[PDB]
RNA sequence: GAGUGGUGGCCACUAUUAUUGGGCCUAAAGCGGCCGUAGCCGGGCCCGUAAGUCCCUGGCGAAAUCCCACGGCUCAACCGUGGG
RNA sequence: CCCGGGUAGUCCUGGCUGUAAAGGAUGCGGGCUAGGUGUCGGGCGAGCUUCGAGCUCGCCCGGUGCCGUAGGGAAGCCGUUAA
């Protein structure tokens, strides 16, 4: 079997090797990990919660 | 309903915004005043510490860092540090200190706090080498380029940096559960401020 | 300086005059066509 | 294979992590090669490629690309120093490019082999040729440019044994992230080293920004890093 | 949002003073404005937003 | 002046996808955008799009979903055959199948797989991959 | 941009997108009718019927109403005049950009040395020739209508 | 015009001395025992030949194409190069 | 390798002629500035036509030369029968 | 080259000549692609006022500068006044 790749919370696009992303989990609810890429955090673009709702850098 | 009456966010200064706007920052702002002065909300502020009081008690107490170049902010990050077990570097950061396995002092954190964005730049430049979240304090004025959970305040005053922290750390207390009720936290608020 | 013209559809002519014009620019190309070198070379073509 | 896996486990049991993800991998929490990118990781230890990646100090998966010296003029006459360019891969699915200054060539080689493990990077391969559909990563999976400096560079897909249509420092860089058929396309100055294998280099990475569907990863066989039979 | 271009300037329903009568002018007037009755004047241009000397009833859509 | 509507749609959506725009504004619109953009839709490189009316031509409002590597028009547009379409994609597209060519024949606009499956040719007019 | 001067200014006017004419508007088609009439025959340009009716009668454009003879099409202010036979023989544009022109050139009389107001004639007879040709093109001129200023 | 001239059947390097090819051909000449370079290169041109049939009639479709294919492989398959059961590619 | 070197010419090298596919601030290169004739490029909707354009099908574009399979000279070069 | 004098010319009227590092060393028209901060003209809103065609702040359009993100470039640098 192979393994997934991770992709952006926000743009849905995949995650290059080396680039400046992160991932955390949500700060409200602690229940899904949110991904941000280099793009997104550099253009400060919202995210949302795919759980509780909750969104915004 | 709100942490502190408020009242007390409002004598200490904290809705008090610069002479400058950025236009990502315009979701706090409340109004701009006859004299050209930005005024914050403060509602805004309350629900984002309390959603940041719930976010960094799931981390390793010794993995926080807290960093603080300006004078005013100094005292503070240090007493917050002394009452959650988080480390603190009240003034210069030294460069390399996350990026340079050399130096002495190296040290990588899980998550990180930045009193300023424009005055702790070359921490939130090396932070970002490093892939880890960012927790920062916004004016009027920053921009939210590489925060990944803000916090709308004004990041100059003393009182108002005063009472953030002490807001902070007993919100990070109560939710790891070190104290039973909020009303337990028996520190005064003067206890985080610079004298003189 | 714009974008390279002409490029529709019906514009073959001046096209065709444009590149003709300008090779006349190549060194190469002219004294291939005047046939310089035949009326200077004191071999007259030849090898040897 | 053999002798590379008693290399990795010498070489762990003596080795004192400096870092966090020295230590993730010293302690068995990370296992695998792949589970060291796409998550804004910082890699200074070479130990780290070392035990995970252990075919890259073979001596047929490295190669030194240039060798070059250079001057700087004082009062009292000029000072030579020495810059080599080297590049290492483990063939399947990885690939590292590095330079390296000393005063000596020994000190600049090792430490152009040095800096080429920290930079290293994984790729997908995969099979996007009009005139050969097999599903099977022996090159490029569809079109991919590059540039540094004056040099552009752009790969296009070949058929199965064709061979590698490309100057010869690109047929090296191509051949260690284990690539066998390709045709290529260049602008620019390519007798500046530096900077033509910086543009393969680039154009290799580049393979990752390419957005693609589930039906093509079937339909041109896309592998990613390792063939894994 | 804004897509759509939406006028700046209104129409209104005024009473003139002396007469007493009701009409329908321009905010924006390009001329002098006078009642359709006495002639009095109703709205004077400027440079921009007319000065309305007249009563104010309504401001239609 | 302005001389093409559609190349300016195509533009303008390649240059907003590349700083993460949600969603997008043609302003001039006509009949032959809104082909262009059915037939992106049905290969899902856009989401739903709706038009709106104003007293001019109106306008296109086009959702965003981030899918698209490069989309741009074809001027001047060459007529093709029923049997040449390779030689075109070697020229626009990346791979063997990577992304569809747009040509208008004389039973509408399609792409240009559905085009060699019945057998006609026509003028083309777009590429998106 | 401006056709000469190459500047960019924007100012005009915004219609917002409506179809029928509002409620409150009263008028039928008969009294905008003669309330035209009335207006052209005290000596105003097409332009200035349309701005008297907008300011002081409270009556948006007349394009708002249809031709009761010709369904097909809206009504204006032209083709009103023309139901009526007050409609101009030339059409204002050319004749606004000729009775300028006519003005201007006895001031060149007086004036040969002045220069910089020169250009702006050579640029007036450019605008006036361009419109000749259109009209010429569209048949609302005789072929052999021609333009000099000696006339 | 010209007239037909008869052309070789073989194809030279493009470079003479390139020190990997060299070797290589080398190796060859040694292990099958060939008087000269160009007998040698007399086959990599069959080969090469062979190979330029294969991606023109990928690339292909309708009904000189299918014939052509077949052809091709049958061939192929009756030197002794191919087994029974293969395939074009 | 029974061949191997010298001199001249054409193509490639060359994206140093650029439709595909080049350049013009400081390296060769934007007319000192503007107006305008031919040419080229030209906004949105509805109806008609069918010149351009696309598809199907009749009559043509000699043979030799080119590609493929099979067959005859020992195989080949060469030649014949078919398909392009 | 510095100092004391000095003809043509520099000035006006009517013509001819058509040249400059005549340089933003950057041809012109159209669409699109983060922000921040000065200044000139017009318009809108709010607050002051000695009631001034006055003062301060905010927003829209058009000019004129600086710092800068993505992208571009051999680099210097350019960056919604695009290179
Ligand atoms: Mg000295
Ligand atoms: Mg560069
Ligand atoms: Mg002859
Ligand atoms: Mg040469
Ligand atoms: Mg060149
Ligand atoms: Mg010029
Ligand atoms: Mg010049
Ligand atoms: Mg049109
Ligand atoms: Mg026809
Ligand atoms: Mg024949
Ligand atoms: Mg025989
Ligand atoms: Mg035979
Ligand atoms: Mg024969
Ligand atoms: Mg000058
Ligand atoms: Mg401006
Ligand atoms: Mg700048
Ligand atoms: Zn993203
Ligand atoms: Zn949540
Ligand atoms: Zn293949
Ligand atoms: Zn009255």
């Amino acid at each position: 079997l192979k393994f997934e790749i991770p992709v952006c919370t926000s743009c849905g696009r995949e995650i290059t090797p080396r680039e400046h992303a992160t991932h955390f989990v949500c700060p409200n609810c602690g229940e899904a990990i949110i991904w941000r890429c280099e793009t997104c955090r550099l253009l400060a673009k919202p995210y949302k919660c795919p759980k509780c709702g909750w969104e915004g850098p | 309903e709100y942490l502190v009456p408020l009242d007390q966010y409002l004598a200490a200064g904290v809705h008090i915004g610069t002479q400058q706007k950025t236009k990502d920052m315009k979701k706090f702002i409340y109004r701009v005043r006859q004299d050209g002065l930005y005024v914050l909300d403060v509602r805004k502020t309350d629900e984002r510490l309390k959603v940041a009081g719930k976010f960094l008690a799931r981390f390793d107490p010794q993995s926080i860092l807290a960093v603080s170049v300006r004078l005013y902010g100094q005292k503070p990050v240090k007493k917050f540090g002394e009452v959650t077990g988080a480390r603190a570097i009240p003034g210069r950061f030294l460069p390399g200190t996350m990026t340079n396995p050399a130096v002495k002092n190296f040290f990588e954190p899980d998550v990180i706090i930045i009193t300023d964005p424009r005055a702790d730049h070359q921490a939130m430049k090396e932070a970002i080498e490093i892939g880890i979240p960012i927790v920062a304090l916004v004016d009027t004025e920053n921009l939210l380029s590489y925060v990944d959970l803000a916090i709308p305040t004004n990041n100059k005053g003393r009182k108002a940096l005063a009472l953030i922290y002490w807001i902070l750390a007993r919100e990070i207390l109560y939710n790891r559960g070190e104290i039973s009720s909020r009303e337990e936290f028996k520190i005064p608020v003067e206890e985080f401020e610079m004298k003189i | 300086p714009g974008k390279k013209a002409p490029n529709g559809e019906f514009a073959g002519r001046k096209l065709k005059l444009k590149r003709k014009k300008f090779r006349w620019s190549d060194i190469r190309y002219k004294r291939r066509v005047l046939r310089l070198k035949e009326k200077s070379d004191p071999l007259e073509g030849a090898p040897q | 294979s053999q002798e590379w896996k008693e290399y990795a486990k010498r070489v762990l049991d003596e080795w004192q992590p400096k870092t966090k993800l020295g230590m993730l991998v010293k302690e068995g929490q990370i296992t695998d090669i792949h589970e060291i990118f796409r998550k804004g990781y910082q890699i200074k230890e070479p130990e780290i490629i070392d035990v995970l990646l252990p075919e890259v100090n073979a001596r047929e998966n490295q190669e030194i690309l240039d060798i070059a010296l250079t001057v700087r003029m004082t009062d009292s006459g000029r000072r030579v120093r020495f810059r080599v360019l080297a590049a290492v891969g483990n063939r399947d699915g990885y690939v590292g490019l590095g330079i390296g200054h000393g005063r000596e060539v020994g000190i600049a080689i090792r430490k152009a082999i040095n800096y080429a493990k920290l930079n290293i990077i994984e790729i997908k391969r995969g099979c996007g040729s009009w005139e050969c559909r097999c599903r099977r990563p022996h090159s490029v999976p569809f079109t991919v440019e590059g540039k540094e400096g004056s040099v552009r560079v752009k790969l296009i897909p070949g058929p199965r044994g064709l061979g590698l249509v490309i100057g010869d420092v690109g047929k090296k860089i191509l051949r260690l992230a284990g690539i066998q058929d390709v045709w290529s396309q260049t602008l620019g100055e390519t007798r500046t080293t530096v900077n033509f294998a910086k543009a393969v280099f680039n154009a290799l990475y580049n393979t990752n920004k390419v957005v693609v569907t589930p039906e093509m990863i079937e339909r041109y066989g896309i592998v990613v890093g390792r063939a894994m039979p | 949002r804004n897509v759509i271009p939406m006028p700046r300037s209104r129409f209104l329903r005024v009473k003139c003073i002396d007469c007493g009568n009701e009409q329908i002018v321009f905010s924006h007037p390009a001329t002098r404005v006078r009642c359709n009755v006495c002639g009095a004047t109703l709205v004077e241009p400027t440079g921009g937003k007319g000065i309305i000397r007249a009563k104010i009833l309504e401001v239609l859509e | 002046t302005l001389l093409d509507p559609l190349a300016n749609a195509l533009s303008h959506i390649t240059n907003s996808e590349r700083v993460g725009k949600r969603e997008v504004y043609i302003k001039p619109a006509s009949k032959l955008i809104g082909e262009v953009l059915r037939v992106m839709q049905k290969y899902g490189y856009i989401g739903e799009f709706e038009f709106i009316d104003d007293g001019r031509a109106g306008v296109y409002r086009v959702q965003l979903l981030g899918k698209i590597n490069k989309a741009g028009a074809i001027k001047p547009r060459f007529p093709v055959k029923a049997r040449d379409y390779e030689r075109w994609e070697k020229r626009f597209l990346p791979a063997f199948e990577f992304g569809i060519l747009i040509v208008s024949t004389s039973q509408g606009v399609m792409s240009h797989k559905e085009a060699r499956e019945k057998g006609i040719g026509g003028r083309l007019i777009a590429y998106v991959y | 941009a401006r056709m000469h001067a190459r500047k960019r200014g924007k100012s005009g006017s915004k219609r917002p997108p409506r179809t029928a004419p509002p409620i409150w508007l009263e008028y039928t088609v008969e009294d905008i009718e003669n309330l035209v009439v009335k207006l052209r025959k005290e000596g105003y340009s097409t332009a200035m019927i349309g701005t008297i009716l907008r300011d002081q009668y409270g009556i948006p454009t007349v394009k708002l109403f249809r031709d009761p003879d010709n369904p097909n099409r809206k009504l204006t202010i032209t083709r009103i005049l023309e139901k009526h036979g007050l409609a101009p023989e030339i059409p204002e544009d050319l004749m606004f950009l000729i009775k300028r022109a006519v003005n201007l050139r006895k001031h060149l009389e007086q004036h040969p040395k002045d220069l910089h107001s020169m250009r702006g004639l050579q640029l007036i007879e450019s605008k006036i020739r361009r419109l000749v040709k259109y009209y010429k093109r569209k048949g609302k001129l005789p072929k052999d209508w021609r333009y000099d200023p000696e006339q | 015009g010209d007239p037909k001239r008869q052309r070789k059947k073989y194809e030279t390097p493009p470079h003479p001395w390139i020190k990997e090819r060299l070797d290589r051909e080398r190796v060859l000449m040694d292990k099958y025992e060939l008087k000269n370079k160009k007998e040698l290169w007399k086959h990599e041109t069959q080969l090469k030949n062979f190979r330029r049939r294969a991606r023109r009639l990928l690339a292909a479709r309708g009904k000189q194409a299918e014939i052509e294919r077949e052809q091709l492989l049958a061939r192929l398959k009756r030197l002794g190069l191919l087994p029974e059961d293969a395939v074009l590619d």
